[PDB]
């Protein structure tokens, strides 16, 4: 999945679907939020609005 | 899908350079001499050359793809040149 | 189809149309880096390099 | 319209 | 503060410049390659890069 | 012949916008040829490009007579443009292609050619083994 364009690619490319708090590893998430203040991953990962 | 805006295709296909596309193309070439131009894959018989020079022919990964290059090439020099 | 007013220079009219530009930088190993990329209303993208 | 995100 | 797992105690370049390794002239353009290389254990922003 | 990004360039290669370098793809002759022909009055035409040029500053003033413009050969080579057109072997695609793609000529020497008026890329894309999709 990488080629096709169309149907399944909305869910994969983050414009719907889950946030990037619910698609990624919750152990990136803990990461993320323990080493917020020192470097910020906000940028990083696009989170849907619908 | 090979392409979102017409049907798939499967096994061999055709695609074109032409060197003919000198007025819907050429707004890219005005230091692209005809031995480095830039020239279109897509032809869309029925859309606007202008609008669809950003159109992407997909191949799906099922399978590598290879092209079969064919060049006709005619040139026309002088033998007393810089060449 | 727009009206505007006359002008005795020519003109130009920039629509823009409001799409998704996305892209998805995925490594899958070092000293390789991938994109997928993918516009909507306008077809463009998926590796197109 | 217009899509941004902080997280 | 934190007393480490943000902070690297061994050598390391905070900052670095790299050289053109190619390089062309030409009447409208100069273009300029790099190698850009991202050490061992080291994340490399791209909001760093100028 | 190249189109270094609209396919993978054969082994040792790498893609370079760089002017100075590019991929090798084809590798075949220039269309210009050489066409013998044969006239045994050659040596006597010189007397009737002397009889329509009086200037002699072609046929020229006899400096010594060892000085002197040499008779034509009776065997002389004319140039001859006639297209080429050549086929070639499968050359790996990119996984999508972009709308617009470079097509870039280039001669021994590794530079752009001047006194070419086409170059018609025909690419034929078929499947060749079975990879994970």
């Amino acid at each position: 999945m990488a080629t096709p364009s169309m149907l399944p690619q909305w869910a994969y490319m983050h414009i719907a679907g889950q946030d990037a708090s619910e698609y990624l590893s919750p152990g990136l998430v803990q990461f993320a939020r323990a080493t917020d203040t020192y470097f910020s991953l906000g940028n990083k990962f696009r989170n849907p609005t619908v | 899908i090979r392409y979102s805006e017409l049907a798939p295709l499967y096994d061999t296909t055709r695609l074109y350079l032409v060197d003919n596309k000198s007025a819907d193309i050429a707004s890219l070439n005005y230091q692209n001499d005809h031995s480095n131009f830039l020239t279109t894959v897509v032809q869309n018989n029925d859309f606007t050359p202008t609008e669809a020079s950003t159109q992407t022919i997909n191949f799906d990964e099922r399978s590598r793809w290879g092209g079969q290059l064919k060049t006709i090439m005619h040139t026309n020099m002088p033998n007393v040149n810089e060449f | 189809n727009f009206e505007v007013d006359p002008m005795d220079e020519s003109t130009l009219l920039y629509v823009v149309f409001e799409v998704f530009d996305v892209v998805r930088v995925h490594q899958p190993h070092r000293g390789v880096i991938e994109a997928v990329y993918l516009r909507t209303p306008f077809s463009a993208g998926n590796a197109t390099t | 319209d217009i899509n941004f995100s902080s997280l | 503060a934190p007393t480490h797992d943000v902070t690297t105690d061994r050598s390391q370049r905070l900052t670095l410049r790299f050289v053109p390794v190619d390089r062309e002239d030409n009447t409208y353009s100069y273009k300029v390659r790099y190698t850009l290389a991202v050490g061992d254990n080291r994340v490399l922003d791209m909001a760093s890069t100028y | 012949w190249s189109l270094p990004d609209m396919m993978q360039d054969p082994v040792t290669f790498r893609s370079t916008r760089q002017v100075s370098n590019y991929p090798v793809v084809g590798a075949e002759l220039l269309p210009v040829y050489s066409k013998s022909f044969f006239n045994e009055q050659a040596v006597y035409s010189q007397q009737l490009r002397a009889f329509t040029s009086l200037t002699h500053v072609f046929n020229r003033f006899p400096e010594n007579q060892i000085l002197v413009r040499p008779p034509a050969p009776t065997i002389t080579t004319v140039s001859e443009n006639v297209p080429a057109l050549t086929d070639h072997g499968t050359l790996p695609l990119r996984s999508s292609i972009r709308g617009v793609q470079r097509v870039t000529v280039t001669d021994a020497r590794r530079r752009t050619c001047p006194y070419v008026y086409k170059a018609l890329g025909i690419v034929a894309p078929r499947v060749l083994s079975s990879r994970t999709f």
